C-alpha cells in the first residue's frame, strides 16, 4: 500500500543501517592489525632510508600505484587516481603498474594503454614480504624497472586517523645509487655487485612499506565511511517514520469515514 | 638467480619447527595472480 | 509460581497464579501447543495434594472448529489431563452471542475455584474472535463499530473480563484465578486496535515469533520481545538464582548476533559460543513438560559455560545423558532441589563438580 | 475554571527536596509538569518522594488519582503507600487515593478525574493548601472520553478521538492553576500511542503540559536515583 | 648506535660487538667501525650488547654502518631457535627435491639454507 | 515428528533452516557480497540454491505452460532425496540438476545430463 | 513503457503464435535473470563474469523491448 | 513597513502594511514569542504619536489557557505594551462557538480602526485551534468530516477571515489591518490541510528552524523555508538598499553548509565564513528587538 | 515526434531519462556517496545536477519579489541550449553559474563573472 511500501522501504533502510553498523565496527577490529603492521614496517623502512638520506641518493619513467582489489574504502581510489593522472600529465608515456583492481578501473578510464602490469589478489590480506618479493621480481623482469631513472609509486598515506592524502615516493634505481655523492664514505666494495642487489632489495622494501601505508588507509577509510553511512541512514529512518505515522492516521480516518458512510446511508 | 628471489626463498625456508606460528606462515605463503596488461591489451592473469 | 515445564517460560518469563499475561503470536505455530504444555506440567502439580497446586484448567476455545477441538480433547485425554480440565467450546459456527459471553461465563466458573481457595488457569484462545463476535452483534444492533470496525467498548469488555483474574488475599481466602489470554496476530501488528487494548490490560506479554520457527524452534518464541510485568516474585527462589546469569548472557548474545555473520573479538566470540549452545538448549518440541528439579540443573550448566565444550549438535545428546547422569550420581541432590526448593552452596558446589564430570563423559 | 484574576498572572517555582528537580526541571506554581518515564525508574517511589516534599514544601497534600487502573497495580500502590507512610493509618495521610479501574464503566472512568480534581480544589480554595494531583494515563482518559462520545452518538474526530477532546482537557487543565489561595499542580502520566506524538491525543496532551520530566531507565541503570535524564527532561520553567 | 629490525620486529633498533656474515666473508663491528655498506647474506649472526649475547638466524638483508655510527641492519625475518628438527627432516627432503626440480636455482637456495642451518 | 515419520520430520527441519538462513544472507550478499561470508555461508547459499530448484517439479498439465509431464515421486524416495542433499552426497551436483526433477533417480539423472 | 514483472498471461502460449513460442522460450528467463542481477548491481557489490554475462546480455534485451508510440510491426 | 525589529523579518522576510503572512512551525516553540517581539518593537511608533506608524494591535488568543494569557498580559504590562493593544480571548476551556466567533468579532474591531483609515495589526494564534472548534460543532450537527476531519466549510471560514486584512486605498482612508496568522503544526506536520489552506491564501510564511531551536536561540527561524513576496514591496527603502540580496547570499551559504560530508573551494569557504558569522549576527533573544 | 520536431523530441527524451536515473540513485548517493557509484553514472549525475540548476529562469513578473530581474527564453533558443548540455559541452563551468539564471549564454557569462 502506501503503508506497507513505506514500511518496507523503511525496513530496507533499517537493514542498510544494520549492515553499515556491522561493517564499521568489524573494520575497526581489522584496522588495529593494519596499523600494527604499518608501525613495524615503517621502523624497518627508516633504517633503509637512513642510508639513502645520508648518501644523498638523488633521483621512460615507471609509475606504480597501490590500492586493494576491494572497494568500500572511500575516495582512496579516486584521490589516488587524480594524483596518478597528475603525474600522467607529467609524462603520459609512463608505464603504469596498477597494483589493485579499483585503481586499475579508474585509471583505465583516463588512459588504458599506459596500463602495462597489474596484479590481482591484493585486497585479501594485509601486505606481506612474500607478495612484495614476487611483485618486485616480476616487476624487474617484465618492466625492466632499473632502466627507468625515475620510478615513483603512489599509495595512500593516512595523514591523520580521519584523513588520507594519496602520497608518493621515488623508488631509487641503480642509477641513483651510482651517483649518490656519499657512497664512498660508506665503504663500498668491488667484491660485490651491490647495485644489482640493493636496487632489487629496496624495490621490495620500499614497496612493502608503501603498501602498508596504503592498506592502513584502506581499512581506515572503510571504517570512516561505514560510520558516515549509518548517520545518513538514521536521518532517512526519521523521514520515513514521519511518513509511516501519517499514513497510519490517514488510514484510521478513512476507515472511520467508511463506518460513518455505512450508517449514514 | 635474482636477489629478491634469493631472499624470498630464504624467507620461505625460515618459515620452516614447532615455533612456526600461523602469522609467520601467512607472511610467507600467500596466493595471487598477476594480470599483466599492455598497450588495453592484457597478457592473461597467471598465478603469482 | 506456575510452571509450564518449559525452561524458558518458567525462568525468562516467570509466571505466577492469579496473574493475567498476554500470549500474542500467530496461529497454528502451536499457539494452542504452548498453552497445552503448561497444563501437562501442571499435571505434576495436580498430583500434589494441595488445591492451590491442583490447577483446574479451563481452555476457552473461541471460534474453533469441532474437528480441531476434537483433536484437542483427545490430546488432553492422551496426556491424562482431561480430568481436571474444563473445555468451554464456542466453535467457529457457534453463534456470536455465545462467543461474546463465552469468556465471561467461563470466568464465572473460574471464580468458583478461586473462591474455594483453589487455583486454576483459564486460557482464552482467542479473544480476537471474541471481539469479532461482538462486532457482529454491535453492527446488527446498529451500535457504532469502533476502530477497525471493532466496537470501542470492546475495551470495556476486555477490562471487565480480565480484571476478575486475581490472586486473592486471605480475606477472601488465598486462592486464585490465573489467566493467559491469547491474541492472534497476522503480522505482529500490535498497532491494531484489539492488540493495543489487550496489551494495555495484561501484565506481561509473551511474543511468539515466526523467525524462530523457521530456525527450528517449534513452537517458536522470540523471548527478546517477550516481557514480564509481574516478574520473578512468581518464580522459584532456586530457579531465580541460577537463571539471572542466563538472561544477561542471552542479552549480550542478541547484540552480538548482529556481528555474528565473521572476524570477532574473543569476548564477542565467547558470547556466541555460550549463546548458540544455549539457543539449542532452549529448543523444545510440543508436549514435553520438564520437572523443576531438571530445569535448575540445565540452566546452571549453560551459566557455568559447561555447555560450550560439548558441540552444538551434541547439546541434544548432552541433555538426556546429563539428566540421567545427574539422577544416577545424585538424584538425592535432585530431590534436595525439589524439596528444599532452594540451592544450598554445598549443593551447587557438588552440582558444579557433577556437571564437569558429565562434560568429561 | 477560575477567572483571569484567580489564574496565574506570574508563576513561581514550587520547591522540592530533590536538587535534580529544582535545577533541571523546576516545578511551577499552578503548573502541570507531566512525568514521562514509567515505573522501572522507580516512578512510584519518585512520586512518593514528591508527596513528602510537597508536605514539607508548602504544607501541601496530594491526591493520587488513577485513571484506567490495573487492579493489580492498584493493590501494589496501596500496599506500598501504606508501607512508606504517605498513608499512615495511625499517622497522617497526606495523599488521598481515588482509583478508577479500567473495568469501571467509561462514564465513571471519565468522571474519576473530575472527582479527584474537586478534592484538590477544596484543598486549594477551602484549605488554602497547595496540592499536587497525580493522574495516571491521560491516554486512558482520552480513551474513556472517546468511547462515551461514540456512545452519545457523536462522530469520532481524527484518529477516533472525541470532538470535545480539547474542551474537556481544557476544563481539567484550567482547574489546575494558581488561585489567590493555593494552587493545584498536576503531574500526569502520558501513555503515548506508540510514540505517535503526531496523534491528537498526545499532541493535545503536550499542548496542555507546561514542562515534561523525562525519567530514563538508562539513567537509573547508571545507578542514578533521581532517575531523571536532563538531556530529555525539558521545562519552560528554566527561563 | 645500531638498529636491527624486521618489518614485523625491531630487534636492536647500544650494541657493542656484532658478528655478521656478509659478502666479504664475515665482518665484525665493534664500537667505532668505519662506515660500511655490506649486503647481508642469509646469516648466522651474533649480536652482543655488553657481554649479553643474542643469536639470530637472518634471512639476509643489508648492513650499513652509517656515519651516525648507527649500524642499520635490515632483514626480512629472523631468533635463531625458532628456525630450528622438523626443519632438518624437511630440508633433507628439500635436498632430494632439487633432483626433481628457476626451480633448479630455487631448490639450490633451499640446500644453501640447509647449509646455513647446519652451521648452527 | 513420527506422525509423518521421524526421519521425514528431521529432513524437513533441516531443509527449512537452510532456506531461512539463505533468505537472511540475501541482504549480506546484496551489499557485502562475499565479504563477511565464511566457507560455511557459501555452502549454505549453495545448498539452499540446490534445495531451491529441488522444489521445482514438472506438472502433467504442462503442455503450453511448460510441456514437461509431471513427476510423481514415491514418499520413500522424497525422504531419501532431501536427506542426500543435506548430507552433501549431492553437493558435487549442480543447482540445475535438482531443477524440475522428481525422486532420487531423477536428481541423479538430471545431474548426469549436465555431467554429460 | 511496460512493467512486465507485474504482467501475466495466464492462458500461456496457446494464445501465442507458434513461431513466437519457440523463439521467446527463454526470453522470460533471460529477462528474469537480468532484473535480479540489475537490482543486485545497484548495491554496488563487485560482480563476477557470470553476473556480468547476464547484465551485458540483459542491457541489449532492454533496448530490444523498447517501443515507440505509433509503430506497429 | 512594519518594523518587526528583526533584520530577518524585515529584510530576509520583509513585511509592511496590510500583509497576510502566516507564521508556521512546531508546537509551542515559544511560537507566541516570535509575534510578541514584533509588537514590542512597535513602541517606537506605537508610543509614537505618529498614528500612521502607530498600530492598534489585537492579539487573539484562541485555545490558550487563561493562566498562560494572564502571564502574557503581565509580560505585556512589564513592557508597558498592554496599553496600546487590545486582547481578544477565547481560552481552551472557553466554549467551541466562542472560539469560532472569536476571530470574526476581533476583525470587526480591526475594521473600525481600518474604516477610520488607520493602520492596525491582528495576530491570530492559533487558527488550528479554530479548526478543532469548528470541527466539534459540525460533527455535532452531523455534518460530514472534512479533510483530516476538519470541516470543508472551515475553508470558507478561514478565507473570509484572512481577506479582511489589507492596506486600503485613498478612498478608504489609507488604512490597513495587517494580519499575521500564527498556525500551529500538529506533530510538526506542514503537509496538513489547515496549514496548506492558509499558505495558499497568504503571501509569505515564517517557517521556523527546529534543529537550531533545539540548539538554542529564542527564536531560531528556518529562513530557507520562510518566504515573502508582496511583503518585499511593503519594505522600507533603507533596508531594501542595504539588503543586497542577503537572502540569496545566505542561500548560497545554505547550499554550502548543505554539503561538507566534500572539498570546499576557497570561494565557498569565504561564503561559509561570512554565512556562519552572519547566522551568529542573526541571533537575537526574546523581548529585545533591534 | 516531429509534431514539434523529432530532434526536439529526442532532446526532451534524453533529459527525462537522465533525470529519472538521477532521481533514482538519490537514496544510494546520500546514504553512501556518488563515488560508491560508477564513474559513468557520476558523469550522468553531474550532468543532471547541472540540468536541474539550468532549468531555473527568474520570473519577469516576480522580478520585484525575487529581486532578480526576470528571464524569458525562446523555444528556438531552448532546443540549442539543452542540446549542448546533453553533450556536456558546458559541463565544465560552475553549478553556481547554472543556478538561478536563465539562458545558456547567461550561464557562460556568469561563469566568467564567478571567475572574477
Amino acid at each position: 500500500a502506501t503503508l506497507k511500501e513505506v514500511e518496507m522501504r523503511l525496513k530496507s533502510i533499517k537493514n542498510i543501517e544494520k549492515i553499515t553498523k556491522t561493517m564499521k565496527i568489524v573494520a575497526s577490529t581489522r584496522l588495529s592489525k593494519a596499523e600494527k603492521a604499518k608501525i613495524s614496517a615503517k621502523k624497518m623502512d627508516e633504517a633503509e632510508q637512513l642510508f639513502y638520506k645520508n648518501a644523498e641518493t638523488k633521483n621512460k619513467e615507471l609509475i606504480v600505484a597501490i590500492t586493494s582489489d576491494k572497494g568500500l574504502c572511500g575516495s582512496i581510489h579516486s584521490q589516488l587516481a587524480k594524483a596518478v593522472r597528475r603525474h600522467l600529465n607529467d609524462q603520459p608515456n609512463a608505464d603504469i603498474v596498477t597494483i589493485g583492481d579499483k585503481i586499475k578501473m579508474q585509471l583505465l578510464r583516463t588512459h588504458p594503454n599506459n596500463i602495462k602490469l597489474s596484479i590481482n589478489g591484493i585486497g585479501k590480506d594485509a601486505p606481506t614480504f612474500q607478495e612484495s618479493a614476487l611483485i618486485a621480481d616480476k616487476l624487474l623482469s617484465v618492466m625492466k624497472a632499473g632502466t627507468y631513472p625515475k620510478i615513483s609509486i603512489f599509495y595512500n598515506d593516512p595523514v591523520s586517523s580521519l584523513s588520507f592524502e594519496p602520497s608518493e615516493k621515488p623508488i631509487f634505481n641503480a642509477k641513483t645509487i651510482e651517483q649518490s655523492p656519499s657512497f664512498g664514505k660508506f665503504e663500498i666494495d668491488t667484491d660485490a655487485n651491490v647495485p644489482r642487489d640493493l636496487f632489487e632489495y629496496t624495490l621490495a622494501n620500499q614497496m612493502l612499506t608503501a603498501m602498508a601505508q596504503g592498506y592502513a588507509a584502506e581499512i581506515s577509510a572503510r571504517r570512516n565511511a561505514m560510520d558516515n553511512a549509518s548517520k545518513n541512514a538514521g536521518d532517512m529512518i526519521n523521514r520515513y517514520s514521519i511518513l509511516y505515522n501519517r499514513t497510519r492516521q490517514a488510514v484510521i480516518t478513512n476507515e472511520l469515514v467508511d463506518i460513518i458512510t455505512g450508517a449514514s446511508s | 638467480i635474482s636477489y629478491a628471489a634469493y631472499l624470498n626463498v630464504a624467507a620461505q625456508a625460515i618459515r620452516s619447527t614447532e615455533l612456526q606460528t600461523a602469522s609467520v606462515l601467512n607472511r610467507s605463503q600467500t596466493d595471487a595472480f598477476y594480470t599483466q596488461y599492455k598497450n588495453a591489451s592484457e597478457p592473461t592473469p597467471i598465478t603469482k | 509460581p506456575v510452571q509450564t515445564g518449559l525452561k524458558a517460560v518458567d525462568a525468562l518469563v516467570p509466571i505466577g497464579r492469579g496473574q493475567r499475561e498476554l500470549i500474542i503470536g500467530d496461529r497454528q505455530t502451536g499457539k494452542t501447543a504452548v498453552a497445552l504444555d503448561t497444563i501437562l506440567n501442571q499435571k505434576r502439580w495436580n498430583n500434589g495434594s494441595d488445591e492451590s497446586k491442583k490447577l483446574y484448567c479451563v481452555y476457552v476455545a473461541v471460534g474453533q472448529k469441532r474437528s480441531t477441538v476434537a483433536q484437542l480433547v483427545q490430546t488432553l485425554e492422551q496426556h491424562d489431563a482431561m480430568k481436571y480440565s474444563i473445555i468451554v467450546a464456542a466453535t467457529a459456527s457457534e453463534a456470536a452471542p455465545l462467543q461474546y459471553l463465552a469468556p465471561f461465563t467461563a470466568a464465572s466458573i473460574g471464580e468458583w475455584f478461586r473462591d474455594n481457595g483453589k487455583h486454576a488457569l483459564i486460557v482464552y484462545d482467542d479473544l480476537s474472535k471474541q471481539a469479532v463476535a461482538y462486532r457482529q452483534l454491535s453492527l446488527l444492533l446498529r451500535r457504532p463499530p469502533g476502530r477497525e470496525a471493532y466496537p470501542g467498548d470492546v475495551f470495556y469488555l476486555h477490562s471487565r473480563l480480565l480484571e476478575r483474574a486475581a490472586k486473592l488475599s486471605e480475606k477472601e481466602g488465598s486462592g486464585s484465578l490465573t489467566a493467559l489470554p491469547v491474541i492472534e496476530t497476522q503480522g505482529g501488528d500490535v498497532s491494531a486496535y484489539i492488540p493495543t487494548n489487550v496489551i494495555s490490560i495484561t501484565d506481561g506479554q509473551i511474543f511468539l515469533e515466526a523467525e524462530l520457527f523457521y530456525k527450528g524452534i517449534r513452537p517458536a518464541i522470540n523471548v527478546g520481545l517477550s516481557v514480564s510485568r509481574v516478574g520473578s516474585a512468581a518464580q522459584v527462589k532456586a530457579l531465580k538464582q541460577v537463571a539471572g546469569s542466563l538472561k544477561l548472557f542471552l542479552a549480550q548474545y542478541r547484540e552480538v548476533a548482529a556481528f555474528a555473520q565473521s572476524d570477532l573479538d574473543a569476548s564477542t566470540k565467547q558470547t556466541l559460543v555460550r549463546g548458540e549452545r544455549l539457543t539449542q538448549l532452549l529448543k523444545q518440541n510440543q508436549y514435553s513438560p520438564l520437572a523443576t528439579e531438571e530445569q535448575v540443573p540445565l540452566i546452571y550448566a549453560g551459566v557455568n559455560g559447561h555447555l560450550d565444550g560439548i558441540e552444538l549438535s551434541r547439546i541434544g545428546e548432552f541433555e538426556s545423558s546429563f539428566l540421567s547422569y545427574l539422577k544416577s550420581n545424585h538424584n538425592e541432590l535432585l530431590t534436595e532441589i525439589r524439596e528444599k526448593g532452594e540451592l544450598s552452596k554445598e549443593l551447587l558446589a557438588s552440582l558444579k563438580s557433577a556437571t564437569e564430570s558429565f562434560v568429561a563423559t | 475554571p477560575p477567572s483571569f484574576a484567580e489564574q496565574s498572572t506570574s508563576a513561581e517555582i514550587l520547591e522540592t527536596g530533590i536538587k535534580v528537580v529544582d535545577l533541571l526541571a523546576p516545578y511551577a506554581r499552578g503548573g502541570k509538569i507531566g512525568l514521562f518515564g514509567g515505573a522501572g525508574v522507580g516512578k512510584t517511589v519518585f512520586i512518593q518522594e514528591l508527596i513528602n516534599n510537597i508536605a514539607k514544601a508548602h504544607g501541601g497534600f496530594s491526591v493520587f488519582t488513577g485513571v484506567g487502573e490495573r487492579t493489580r497495580e492498584g493493590n501494589d500502590l496501596y500496599r506500598e503507600m501504606k508501607e512508606t507512610g504517605v498513608i499512615n493509618l495511625e499517622g497522617e495521610s497526606k495523599v488521598a487515593l481515588v482509583f478508577g479501574q479500567m473495568n469501571e464503566p467509561p462514564g465513571a472512568r471519565a468522571r474519576v478525574a473530575l472527582t479527584g480534581l474537586t478534592i484538590a480544589e477544596y484543598f486549594r480554595d477551602e484549605e488554602g493548601q497547595d496540592v499536587l494531583l497525580f493522574i495516571d494515563n491521560i491516554f486512558r482518559f482520552t480513551q474513556a472520553g472517546s468511547e462515551v462520545s461514540a456512545l452519545l452518538g457523536r462522530i469520532p474526530s481524527a484518529v477516533g478521538y472525541q470532538p470535545t477532546l480539547a474542551t474537556d482537557m481544557g476544563l481539567l487543565q484550567e482547574r489546575i492553576t494558581t488561585t489567590k489561595k493555593g494552587s493545584v499542580t498536576s503531574v500526569q502520566a502520558v501513555y503515548v500511542p506508540a510514540d505517535d506524538l503526531t496523534d491528537p491525543a498526545p499532541a493535545t496532551t503536550f499542548a496542555h503540559l507546561d514542562a515534561t520530566t523525562v525519567l530514563s531507565r538508562g539513567i537509573s541503570e547508571l545507578g542514578i536515583y533521581p532517575a531523571v535524564d536532563p538531556l530529555d527532561s525539558k521545562s519552560r520553567l528554566l527561563d | 648506535k645500531l638498529q636491527f629490525a624486521l618489518p614485523h620486529e625491531t630487534l636492536y633498533s647500544e650494541v657493542t660487538q656484532v658478528n655478521l656474515p656478509a659478502k666479504s666473508g664475515r665482518i665484525g663491528v665493534l664500537a667505532n667501525h668505519v662506515p660500511t655498506v655490506e649486503q647481508l647474506l642469509p646469516g648466522v649472526v651474533e649480536v652482543m650488547e655488553g657481554s649479553n649475547s643474542k643469536k639470530f638466524f637472518i634471512s639476509g638483508g643489508f648492513a650499513t654502518v652509517q656515519p651516525d655510527s648507527q649500524l642499520c641492519v635490515t632483514a626480512i625475518e629472523a631468533p635463531l631457535e625458532s628456525f630450528s628438527e622438523n626443519i632438518k627432516n624437511l630440508l633433507a627432503e628439500a635436498k632430494k627435491n632439487v633432483s626433481s626440480s628457476r626451480e633448479a636455482a630455487e631448490a639450490a637456495i633451499q640446500v644453501e639454507v640447509l647449509e646455513n642451518l647446519q652451521s648452527v | 515428528a513420527a506422525v509423518v515419520g521421524q526421519e521425514h520430520y528431521d529432513v524437513a527441519s533441516k531443509v527449512q533452516e537452510t532456506l531461512q538462513t539463505y533468505k537472511s544472507l540475501q541482504d549480506i550478499i546484496a551489499i557485502l557480497g562475499m565479504d563477511e561470508l565464511s566457507e560455511q555461508d557459501k555452502l549454505t547459499v549453495e545448498r539452499a540454491r540446490k534445495i531451491q530448484r529441488f522444489l521445482s517439479q514438472p506438472f502433467a498439465v504442462a503442455e503450453v505452460f511448460t510441456g514437461i509431464p509431471g513427476k510423481l515421486v514415491r514418499l520413500k524416495d522424497t525422504v531419501a532425496s532431501f536427506k542426500a542433499v543435506l548430507e552433501g552426497k549431492y553437493d558435487n551436483i549442480p543447482e540445475h540438476a535438482f531443477y524440475m526433477v522428481g525422486g532420487i533417480e531423477d536428481v541423479v539423472a538430471k545431474a548426469e545430463k549436465l555431467a554429460a | 513503457a511496460i512493467n512486465v514483472g507485474l504482467s501475466v498471461s495466464r492462458v500461456g502460449s496457446a494464445a501465442q503464435v507458434k513461431a513466437l513460442k519457440q523463439v521467446a522460450g527463454s526470453l522470460k528467463l533471460f529477462l528474469a535473470q537480468y532484473r535480479e542481477v540489475a537490482a543486485f548491481a545497484q548495491f554496488g557489490s563487485d560482480l563476477d563474469a557470470s553476473t556480468k554475462q547476464t547484465l551485458v546480455r540483459g542491457e541489449r534485451l532492454t533496448q530490444l523491448l523498447k517501443q515507440n508510440q505509433y509503430s506497429p510491426l
